[PDB]
């Protein structure tokens, strides 16, 4: 138990997966998205969900969306932002690219940074704490996070798109 | 140090050659020189088979023998990589190249069955023995484009076998029409699942796409 400072994510989303046309109904959605969730800890010791949503980007191959929600039964609070290097130019959302090998290319967010040619591709997770909890935080008080998707032209415990069965999740 | 873990990914890698053998019916009946569309029916034998895009994706190739009208021991193979999307993919299947031909090519047996030549639209002819080997071209529908921004293609060799034999090569022996032989090198995204030890000291790495690598020995 400790301040989780990052999260680990690896393995495989399905290619084959189909676009959301429309603004597709809620059918459609769950039938074009992958998600994982996962359990994460924060300074004092109070455990989170991590969730987060990956789903093909309409109109582009390739390319997907992924929507973060810690606590995803708290709607608009804990605010929940993503971003690289920024992160109040930001939203929730981040979409990454894929090279025609199925290796990791790319990441960008809602604002233009994009990840550098090469290395570690790391992306930040920023939220605000609450359940009560006897003495105060004050202010709306946050909780850093980094989350790693692995390194850009391989598959070595980094995430891929190959036309195959989805498998990406966390770990450690 | 360097680990390997289990459940490590073994990235796809796509077709770079298939070894395709295959006996065409002799005593199907020849084709007059303008016939109607069931009796170019009656005289061709489809055939498909896999390959594999480097998403590790399977494209179905398809392969119609038809014979060529008039002339004898003589068929044409027109090849579509995808059917149903014949049009997007727009096969091209060439000797030597696939860029300005058309996605045919025609046959000719020797008198005794054994594989004569191979001539496609652009005039490229095999040479008088050997192993041919026929380039097949296609767009990958799924791949980024490139540098220029062409949408991508996918080229592998298709080796009939080595004119004036069997066995591995096409023929056109008489009853029978099947396929005989299909190795191709491709294969989609695996998983390591266990390590393997030989009477050598050679290990091996098993993947879930039945790939088996090898590290080293003892």
């Amino acid at each position: 138990a400790k301040a989780t400072t990052s999260v680990n994510y690896a393995x495989n989303l399905d290619k084959r997966l189909p676009e959301l046309p429309e603004g597709a109904n809620r059918a459609q959605i769950l039938e074009s998205t992958w998600s994982t969730e996962f359990k994460v800890y924060d300074s004092f010791g109070e455990a989170h969900e991590l969730q987060i949503d990956f789903a093909r980007v309409p109109g582009e191959v390739n390319a997907w969306r992924a929507t973060v929600n810690v606590d995803p039964t708290n709607a608009d609070a804990t605010a929940t932002r993503v971003g690289i290097g920024t992160t109040d130019g930001v939203q929730n959302s981040f979409i990454v690219r894929f090279d025609n090998n199925g290796h990791l290319a790319s990441v960008t967010d809602t604002a233009g940074n994009v990840t550098s040619p090469a290395g570690q591709v790391l992306v930040q997770i920023s939220y605000n704490v609450v359940g009560a909890n006897p003495d105060e935080a004050g202010a709306p008080t946050r909780h850093t996070f980094d989350v790693n998707l692995g390194e850009i032209g391989t598959s070595k415990n980094t995430i891929t798109q190959f036309s195959d069965k989805s498998t990406t999740k966390a770990y450690e | 140090d360097l680990n390997i873990p289990i459940g490590q990914k073994l990235d796809a890698k796509a077709t770079t050659s298939v070894n395709y053998a295959a006996n065409l019916d002799k005593r199907l009946p020849e084709l007059p020189e303008g016939a109607n569309r069931a009796q170019i029916l009656e005289s061709t034998w489809s055939t498909e088979f896999k390959v594999y895009d480097s998403f590790g994706e399977a494209h179905e190739l398809q392969i119609d023998f038809a014979r060529v009208p008039g002339e004898v021991n003589a068929w044409r193979a027109t090849v579509n990589v995808d059917p149903t999307n014949a049009d997007a993919t727009a096969t091209r299947v060439g000797i030597g190249t696939t860029d300005g031909v058309q996605n045919s090519f025609i046959v000719r047996f020797d008198n005794n069955g054994h594989l004569a030549s191979v001539t496609d639209t652009a005039g490229n002819v095999t040479s008088p023995a050997g192993q041919v080997l026929v380039q097949i071209s296609y767009n990958v529908v799924g791949a980024n484009p490139d540098e220029a921004g062409a949408p991508t293609r996918h080229t592998f060799d298709v080796n009939l076998g080595e004119i004036g034999t069997s066995k591995n090569t096409i023929t056109q022996f008489s009853d029978k029409s099947t396929t005989k032989a299909y190795e191709q090198d491709g294969y989609t995204l695996g998983y390591l699942e266990n390590f393997r030890i030989d009477q050598s000291g050679i290990i091996t790495g098993v993947y879930s796409n039945g790939v088996r690598q090898e590290i080293g020995q003892i």
